[PDB]
């Protein structure tokens, strides 16, 4: 229908700055566009309705400006709590369209990760399987290209990673990598280790030690 | 003045699901009920709306016929009836309230997760992960469907928790969690990874013990 | 293209026409309604003393006008040019029945 | 059809042959008005003019009394159901063309 | 274009009787029907406007009736000044239409004509022409066959007649017949008669003239 | 004083156009509609059309298809009927009348204006006296063109006994005879003069009926 476009799909910004989210419409929507906030796994909040007008209980730092066809939401003071995706939407014609959205990340000092490697538990080893877990508890920015070696050999197969969202508590990122192998394969190889490269590389170790 | 969304549903492909949304405090007869589809790690999609007095709700043509919103004023609640389900339907379904065009969708429901999979319900297999400060883990492997509520030492250990999102290899889910406690508190104190799978009615508790042999 | 609206009684919404001597002329859903089709209400105001819309004396202005909604105001609103051209704004007022 | 000609200050009773209708004339004048058919009286439970014109009554199809004045020259329609019209031509003696 | 038809085009009536002129219309005239009286060569008067309504100074004897399609004009206690034609006229729509008319004749006793034959004057005869005139006066009813037997022999050639309308005095018609001949023809034959065929008496009324010159 | 002054009778060649007049006495024409009426010789009345003098455009019957164009002059307080492309089907009397509207009709009627459509020429009459107790005697009026002829007796004083017969057309010439019935004591005792007046040829002939 009236396809809604948001120029940028991600916007990183440091605390105490002003930012703008732009929304262009397929046709003049005579100011019948509202703005929405969706917090990570939190509820969806209506921020601004009918372009300019603030919604009840929404802070004043949120400003809804808009031309006839070009609409732009602006967060004047940057707060940690504002880490959320913002969406525009038209109500002018009946198939109401929700735009692409713009995730708002927080810019902060570059933190080095807290790399910890964990050996497969003697619980999982009974289930005819093995899993190596390597974490990077507290770091920034988002991208970190992990590479782990078992006796030096490169293992790219069966590697599955997972990233958390930027917390509105300390404004940091965290990553979990899981190397899943069959019981026999993990029993054949010894001295498993995980290394990490982030903008000397941080190298962690977990040798096959008796206990 | 809240919106009561029904519990998350796991549906077989091609079948039909009728979701629920109940109005607290206010009278539904006093607003338009709107529904929204949210694909995992994707934008929202407006399904359609309804004037509860009408009981013949308008829908987006991309959804026309596939989804049928019908409200019951008597029970002060609305329903979303979705049929001929696909993997492209595995998403969260929000039920919201609206005063009109010039007001938008103001009150938003929590959302009902619809998982479209021919795969069966499987409880998790919790694996503890023992190793200045001390980082400790907990692995939750092979569960279906999502979600799993993971807490530390009966949720009393809020500070230092890190819950990573679920990973599907092949209709199998895996998530790990990490807690960072001072080297003084461990192995001195008991540390229990509390895992809860509502879908399978399980609540498993695995104490992280220092590894030996 | 087209404009489809939904409001409730006691609200007020703006209606217009990009395609401009004109005349606004709507039709409202017949059930519990005296007239059964398209009916004129406003015609462009001449250089004299003109005002008054027949079936709804609550529309203020140029024929780019605001409308205060109430019982039965649900229907399509047409703005008409000199020949053929018409700009229609569909409208739905909350809880429209008996 | 019906084609009438009168003077200002006279009165002419005019009706239809309708199928619950609406009288809707267009006048070749613009005394504050504009081009096009303007409905002046409609049925309801007891038909009345209300605020645009204030010289027609109703005998109580439908019959009306109209005080001619100056500028009531125009075609008077009696639009019923499904284009069941009943036009009446009216001409008052005089051309008021001074601004 | 709506048509108007009067059921009758001529109506004979005795003095002081009651008479009616009926009028049928093609549409509903809604009382917008007027009556007119056009006297012989006299002015045309507006008798009764908007059906039953009478014009100012029009006598009470005149009454207007009818509604819908058939309207009527009625005249009581008839007078010797009412010998005129009456017209119906609609005004409901703009091609204003009149009815065909109904001439109102006044009835009376059977009067025999005063037949008078005149020879061509010695004035006309110099102009190379001759004309025989036969005046038939004060007779009732209207039809009377004229006969011009030149020396008894039937003459159907060059005969031209003229009638006057119902008189106001004794309400009787008069007729004039002219037999025009060329100087020579009239000078050729002697006897010139003029016979009236009217139903007053058992025999036809015969007048004659024989030219005397030698 | 409500008088409608009609113009004098006209003799017109066929195919040509005539513009007839009608003047308003006392009343202002701006206050009424003007209506014109045709009357074929010894026939019914035919509404030609009307006019609001405040407007230029008169509305007429479709039978008078663009031929007749009524146009009134307010300034001179008079209306005019212009009838173009004439035929013998147009030889009639034309009435001018005032009306106040549909519910009033044509209240004041004009005297009429006679229009004769003929290629024939104006010709004065040739009066012939017709001589033969009561006696009848008349006078002949042969070959005059066009109508009318005002025929009176003994300078109009002899009203009682007069019978004026109508005109007869014959090869484009008219013929009318009139008869008087006077007592046999008054004739040949008194003078008897058949007074004829032709307005069209501006002649006024008087022929004393003498015993032959
Ligand atoms: C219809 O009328 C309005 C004027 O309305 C008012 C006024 O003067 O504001 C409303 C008042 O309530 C009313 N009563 C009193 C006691 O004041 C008066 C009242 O008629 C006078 O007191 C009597 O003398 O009238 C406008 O004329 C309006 O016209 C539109 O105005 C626009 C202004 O931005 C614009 O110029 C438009 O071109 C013009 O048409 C008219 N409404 C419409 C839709 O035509
Ligand atoms: C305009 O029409 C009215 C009739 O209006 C009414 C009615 O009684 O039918 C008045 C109500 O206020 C109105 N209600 C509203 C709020 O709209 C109802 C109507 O029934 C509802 O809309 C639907 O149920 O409409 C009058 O006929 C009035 O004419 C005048 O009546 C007088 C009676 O005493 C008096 O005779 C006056 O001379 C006459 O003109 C007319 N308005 C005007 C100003 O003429």
């Amino acid at each position: 229908d009236i396809q809604m476009t948001q120029t940028t799909s991600s916007l990183s910004a440091s605390l105490g700055d002003r930012v703008t989210i732009s929304c262009r419409a397929s046709q003049d929507i005579s100011n019948y566009l509202n703005w929405y906030q969706q917090k990570p796994d939190g509820t969806v909040k209506l921020l601004i309705y009918y372009t300019s007008t603030l919604h009840s209980g929404v802070p004043s730092r949120f400003s809804g400006s808009g031309s006839g066809t070009d609409y732009s939401l602006t967060i004047s003071n940057l707060e940690q709590e504002d880490v959320a995706t913002y969406f525009c939407q038209q109500g002018y014609t009946l198939p109401w369209t929700f735009g692409g959205g713009t995730k708002l990340e927080i810019k902060r000092a570059d933190a080095a990760p807290t790399v910890s490697i964990f050996p497969p538990s003697s619980e999982q080893l009974t289930s005819g399987g093995a899993s190596v877990v390597c974490f990077l508890n507290n770091f920034y920015p988002k991208d970190v290209n992990v590479k782990w070696k078992i006796d030096g050999s490169e293992r790219q197969s069966g590697v599955l990673n997972s990233w958390t969202d930027q917390d509105s508590k300390d404004s940091t990122y965290s990553m979990s990598s899981t190397l899943t192998l069959t019981k026999d394969e993990y029993e054949r190889h010894n001295s498993y280790t995980c290394e990490a490269t982030h903008k000397s590389p941080i190298v962690t170790s977990f040798n096959r030690n008796e206990c | 003045v809240q919106l009561q969304q029904s519990g998350a549903e796991l549906v077989k492909p091609g079948a039909s699901v009728k979701l629920s949304c109940t109005a607290s405090g206010f009278n539904i007869k006093e607003t338009y009920i709107h529904w929204v589809k949210q694909r995992p790690e994707q934008g929202l999609e407006w399904i359609g709306r309804i004037d509860p007095a009408d009981v013949y709700g308008r829908y987006d043509p991309k959804f026309q016929g596939k989804a049928t919103i019908t409200a019951d004023t008597s029970s002060n609640s609305a329903y979303l009836q979705v049929s001929s389900l696909t993997s492209e339907d595995t998403a969260v379904y929000y039920c919201a309230r609206s005063y009109g065009s010039s007001y938008g969708i103001d009150y938003w429901g929590q959302g009902t997760s619809v998982t479209v999979s021919s795969a069966k319900t499987t409880p998790p297999s919790v694996y503890p992960l023992a190793p200045s400060m001390v980082t400790l883990g907990c692995l939750v492997k092979g569960y279906f469907p999502e979600p799993v509520t993971v807490t530390w030492n009966s949720g009393s250990l809020s500070s230092g928790v890190h819950t990573f999102p679920a990973v599907l290899q092949s209709d199998l889910y895996t998530l790990s969690s990490s807690v960072t406690v001072p080297s003084s508190t461990w192995p001195s104190e008991t540390v229990t990874c509390n895992v809860a799978h509502p879908a399978s009615s399980t609540k498993v508790d695995k104490k992280i013990v220092p590894r030996d042999c | 293209p087209g404009a489809s609206l939904d409001g409730r009684p006691g609200d007020r919404v703006d209606l217009s026409c990009g395609g401009v001597r004109w005349v606004w002329a709507p039709s409202f859903p017949a059930c519990k309604g005296l007239s059964k089709g398209r009916r004129p209400i406003l015609w462009a105001a001449a250089a004299g003393a003109p005002t008054v819309p027949p079936l709804q004396p609550f529309v203020g202005r140029i024929r780019r006008l605001e409308l205060l909604l109430s019982a039965g105001d649900s229907g399509t609103f047409f703005c008409k040019g000199r020949h053929e051209d018409e700009s229609r704004t569909v409208l739905h007022v909350l809880g429209d029945r008996t």
